[PDB]
């Protein structure tokens, strides 16, 4: 329970649920629950809640509240953004008896789940006590929903990429996988990988030499070394670069004759293209007060370093000195100091994890290089490819300068080209999506839903469809069979799981699905959309199925003896001319050709 | 010895073939039609699927779900007991564990727990004997039925000079040839010989036969029989739905049940696992039965004809880089969006641009038959190039030569019924153009290229 | 490929079906010349001709005509035990309820023909390698299986 409810408070919440999909009162997947008063206490009036309430964002003075439930709403819809701008916008209220049934939009239930018992808890604060601290809660939940299925840098990018391109996406357990389409047009992967990548292209990728072997039997730029007895610039003596280097003593990579230089690159292609470009720059410290220890480095940890902020420059500085070694051969002590003398530089190596930052480099790059890149990309079958170099200036040609390359990475984060420290954002999620999918109109199938119907029908009405196109496969389920095309298949205790596992199938061409008042109440829907609508004497919820159509559509309507049909918005009505079945209206409309 | 049979099926229908150094791979078409593999494994398989194939107790909820016919029983890291699901589930009738009454239960080395912790599952379908199924590209193709070794004896004889005596049979004698093999013995058959048998000892009483191990080893003296024709169409049609739904191109699918012949809704049937790289050697020459012809199936998957495995190649042998920039420009005008390639002694281009040339010629020609966005080759092969390794592809569309030696006359050897020759001699032009033969004289100041760039429209 | 024509093959099959499949074909291939031979006569699309007494010339009568571009045969039990078949593999086979003898009609197709075979109210359909199985409405009539899959011939 709320741990610390007790004696008293006004109000009173119970009765949640969850919807996935369209509901009969939101459009989109919900949570549910129902608010009422105790009425033992009489709570304060609206003017104290408002203003309290109107603070911490100002957005909330813009619009009337009326009564408790809607500014209790509003409260949760706004504080359920977590300070993110989060795509999440939606809440609804309706009276119901002398409750009031309220439904907001969840992706993650828990989260909204934990969000509303806060809300619950700050609102009971503002009379008894009087006395709050969200902020410490607020970071809670972000890390709870960071922490999640959905939580990611790269997975929420893309989701929100899939709702601004009006994609449909849903996540596969069991597999544990994400899906972005329906039947045959579909494609299924985590983070940055997908099913088309093949898997001896990124079993060859992880092999360092041979790699570094094959790109130079095709006249590349990589070094020239060999991979203790002799073995030691025997004759692997080019440009030099023993108890020293034993003491010092990956896979015994020995190497490094021809050329080095300091700054790393990292270059990114997209479907054998070039986009994007970032430069790498270790932490440093400096400026005149003069012991940096911990010090301006924990003042530098003031103004952006704001590593708990998950949206921050970059994260704090921390140590781990093992590279006090390196600083050790530049000589100073961890605790002595200096003043305007150069920069210094903590760590050798960019760790982005620890101090470590991005530079945008991508519109001064030499055309040359970039001609280099896509010829290397287009060798594999991936869809994306990390290529790592080190140069001692990228704004000209690699035959005129010092150049190499290193590494070359299969699945390559893209989180640094999306919020870089200094310089402009570079959208990388939509290249990507654009990759697979054109528009919104080929990554859907035809879908048609019913209100009631038998076998038989649906025996009937997949015949007069494949007497057209004889090579379609077509899916129907109701609630006691499930076929393909004319055979009969088993049929799950779960409802909702049978339009998945028919979602699922990488062949299916068509859709036809029947929801009745008990299932669509229990849980709403699985799909959105629709592009033809039958319905045979429905009932009040049993009409919400006409809220989710497309501007070319079809709706057929039969109230008793009347039946009215509209299309495009076109309303025709007429009556039975005698005793006659309704699968004479629809059988001759089938008009899915196109 | 399955690489050896795709050569061989290869050679069959005129495919080309040839293997890739510091890759391990091998390669079947030439500059687009290109498909790279080895063994059954080939570059349009998934890595997300083959990954998930070999994640057991995953796949069983996955296939459980579209209601399948599978075992019922749970993993285990208690190494305890856990022995109310062996009840949950029914009875422990035979309960068997691996990983990767109550008595005997676990009490039976208790599955010598290897690793951190895994273990049992039902066991209800212990009908008796075991079958692989085979599917290409969604279809299915071949059955095989795997049955152990068996020794038939007497009194007379003891287990070892029995088994001693069955090893040196005329088709049991071991050679690539014969199907079967040496019979070898391990811990497994003392394991269990402990029945009712002895070890060496026993004294076989009439014809009643053993079986020696209980899982069968094809190495081990095991073999295979051939049941492809005894197959119930729900269960065919039951493999074809299993095998939809992965991207690959080869599943093997290993079955357990009483009666092949009988649906899998009226007998007991089971589905022990599915593998994303089967071996198909025991489908092309089992002990008894009929052969099944499955890397014609696995190329035909691929390649309808020859035609679809081969890009146009042009050949000289001697000319220079400006003629081939000149040549490449004129295609380019009528096929703009193609991708052209050419190489000679002194440089080499793709599509208007230079690259760098390595120092052992033969080389590039392979650089450039790898490239998978290839529509065109030109090439050029001297006397020099000839006597040192010679060619590399085989058959050109185009041969022109120029004050040809004795030796380069051998580059008209190889050519198709509709390609084109244009040989040069002093002042004399020689064509051959679809079996039909033509001559004539040059006049002062001409060049060669005036006769072939009229002739370049054939390619198309 | 360029030595042969579509062939069809029945094995019991009346001429009030023939002129309706035939008339089906010819409505997106008005120009084409097809022949039927049965038990009961013999057809040039719609028209009539002699029937001869021998069955097995009646086939070579048809396969001699310059001008074919389609043929349709039925070949009972007694016609198999008798001489055999004439030609060699075809494209579509329709069987209805048939005996021990005539399943090898299915012996001799190709890789990309289609098979369709009847027993009682159970309907076996393979095309392309892929099976399928089902049931018919116990009122139902065979024409109505095999008029959608003439689109292959094509």
């Amino acid at each position: 329970v709320r741990i610390n409810a007790r004696t008293t408070d006004v109000f009173d919440i119970f009765n949640v649920k969850q919807y996935v999909g369209a509901n009969p009162y939101l459009n989109q997947a919900a949570l549910v629950f129902d608010f009422a008063f105790t009425e033992s206490y009489q709570p304060l009036p609206i003017e104290n809640y408002l203003a309290v309430v109107g603070d911490r964002y100002p957005r909330l003075k813009e619009i009337e509240y009326q009564s408790y439930a809607e500014l209790f709403a509003s409260t949760v819809a706004e504080v359920n953004k977590l300070e993110m701008d989060l795509h999440l916008k939606g809440w609804n209220v309706k009276p119901i008896e002398e409750i009031n049934r309220i439904a907001i939009e969840s992706l993650h239930h828990r989260t909204t789940k934990e969000v509303v018992y806060c809300v619950w808890d700050w609102f009971e604060f503002i009379t008894q006590g009087e006395e709050f601290d969200l902020s410490k809660q607020i970071a809670i939940l972000q890390q709870l929903f960071r922490n999640s299925v959905y939580g990611g840098p790269t997975v929420y990018a893309l989701l929100r990429t899939a709702n601004e391109k009006h994609i449909p996406a849903f996540y596969l357990w069991d597999e544990g996988l994400m899906q972005y389409g329906y039947g045959k047009q579909q494609v299924r992967g985590i983070a940055t990988t997908f099913d088309v990548d093949s898997h001896i292209d990124s079993d060859f990728t992880t092999q360092k030499d041979d790699c570094k072997k094959f790109l130079q039997e095709l006249g590349f730029p990589v070094p020239q070394g060999d991979v203790l007895a002799e073995a030691k610039e025997v004759a692997a003596e080019i440009y030099p670069v023993e108890a020293a280097y034993d003491r010092a003593v990956e896979k015994i990579c020995i190497i490094v004759e021809n050329s080095i230089a300091g700054h790393d690159y990292r270059l990114l292609c997209v479907n054998g293209r070039f986009v994007a470009a970032t430069e790498r720059k270790p932490a440093y410290v400096v400026g005149d007060g003069y012991s940096t220890i911990a010090e301006l480095i924990e003042k530098e940890n003031f103004s952006p370093n704001r590593s708990d902020t998950p949206t921050s420059p970059m994260g704090k500085i921390r140590t781990d000195e093992a590279m006090h070694l390196y600083l050790e051969e530049q000589g100073l002590d961890l605790d002595s100091v200096i003043d305007r003398d150069r920069t210094i530089y903590l760590r050798k190596v960019a760790n982005l994890s620890s101090g470590g930052f991005s530079i945008d480099a991508t519109n001064r790059v030499h055309p040359d290089n970039i001609i280099l890149a896509q010829d290397i990309a287009q060798h594999f079958r991936l869809t994306c490819l990390g290529i790592d170099i080190i140069t001692n200036d990228i704004g000209r040609s690699w035959k005129e300068t010092s150049f190499g390359i290193i590494e070359i990475n299969a699945a390559p984060g893209v989180y640094m080209h999306l919020k870089p420290a200094i310089g402009e954002p570079v959208d990388v999620t939509a290249r990507i999506l654009e990759t697979f999918f054109e528009t919104e109109k080929n990554a859907r199938i035809p879908i048609i839903t019913f209100n009631r119907v038998s076998i038989r029908q649906l025996q009937k009405l997949s015949d007069r469809i494949l007497m057209s196109h004889p090579d379609w496969t077509i899916g129907a389920v109701c609630r006691e069979g499930i076929l393909i095309n004319r055979s009969e298949k088993i049929l799950n205790r779960h409802y909702n799981t049978n339009v998945l596992n028919l979602l699922r199938n990488p062949k299916l061409d068509l859709l036809i699905a029947e929801y009745d008042e008990d299932a669509l109440e229990a849980e709403g829907m699985f799909y959105h959309g629709s592009n033809l609508v039958v319905l045979e004497d429905p009932s009040e919820i049993e009409m919400i199925l006409t809220r989710d159509v497309f501007s070319d559509s079809t709706v057929i309507i039969k109230q008793g003896r009347e039946i009215t049909i509209k299309r495009k918005g076109l309303l025709e009505q007429y009556e039975l001319e005698a005793e006659e079945l309704i699968e004479q209206v629809y059988l001759k409309e089938i008009g899915t050709i196109s | 010895p399955t690489v050896y049979a795709l050569l061989r099926t290869a050679n069959e229908k005129h495919i080309p073939a040839f293997y890739l150094w510091d890759e391990g791979l091998m390669q079947y078409g030439y500059g687009k039609q290109q498909v790279r593999g080895i063994a059954t494994t080939f570059d349009v398989d998934s890595h997300i699927d083959s990954d998930f194939t070999t994640q057991k107790d995953d796949c069983k909820k996955f296939l459980q779900e579209l209601g399948f016919p599978v075992p019922q029983g749970d993993v285990v890291f208690s190494l305890a007991e856990a022995k109310e699901v062996a009840a949950e589930i029914g009875y422990p009738v035979a309960v068997k564990p691996v990983a990767g009454l109550e008595a005997a239960y676990d009490r039976a080395v208790a599955g010598i727990p290897l690793e951190e912790k895994i273990c049992i599952i039902v066991e209800n379908s212990i009908a008796g004997h075991d079958y692989r199924l085979l599917c290409v590209n969604g279809r299915f193709v071949a059955a095989t039925e795997r049955k152990p070794a068996y020794v038939v004896g007497d009194g007379y004889s003891t287990i070892a000079e029995l088994i001693e005596k069955e090893n040196f049979s005329p088709n049991r004698s071991d050679t690539p040839t014969s199907p079967m093999g040496k019979i070898r013995t391990d811990e497994a058959m003392h394991l269990y010989l402990e029945e009712q048998g002895l070890d060496l000892d026993s004294v076989i009483d009439r014809d009643r036969t053993i079986y020696l191990r209980k899982v069968a080893n094809l190495s081990s003296g095991g073999f295979s029989i051939d049941a492809t024709n005894r197959v119930h169409p729900d269960n065919i049609i039951l493999a074809q739905d299993i095998a939809q739904h992965f991207r690959l191109t080869c599943l093997g699918i290993d079955i357990i049940t009483n009666d092949i012949g009988r649906s899998w809704k009226e007998t007991s049937f089971g589905i022990i696992e599915i593998n994303a790289a089967p071996g198909v050697y025991m489908h092309l020459k089992p002990a008894i039965g009929e052969p099944v012809d499955v890397t014609a199936r696995i190329l035909e998957t691929f390649f309808e004809t020859e035609k679809n495995a081969r890009i146009p190649i042009i050949t000289f042998n001697r000319v220079s880089i400006r003629q081939l920039q000149k040549l490449s420009d004129r295609i380019l005008m009528s096929h703009p969006d193609w991708t052209i390639g050419a190489v000679c002694r002194e440089g080499i281009l793709i599509n208007r641009s230079e690259k760098i040339l390595n120092r052992h010629y033969n080389t590039n020609v392979l650089n450039l038959l790898r490239n998978p966005k290839l529509d065109l080759l030109i090439a050029e092969y001297d006397e020099d190039a000839l006597e040192a390794e010679g060619m590399f592809y085989h058959g050109s569309n185009l041969v022109v030569l120029e004050d040809p030696s004795e030796i380069e006359m051998i580059l008209t050897r190889d050519v198709f019924s509709d390609s084109t020759v244009i040989i040069k001699q002093g002042r004399e032009i020689t064509i051959k153009r679809k079996g039909l033969l033509e001559q004539y004289e040059l006049e002062a100041e001409e060049l060669i290229e005036q006769v072939y760039l009229k002739e370049i429209g054939t390619i198309s």
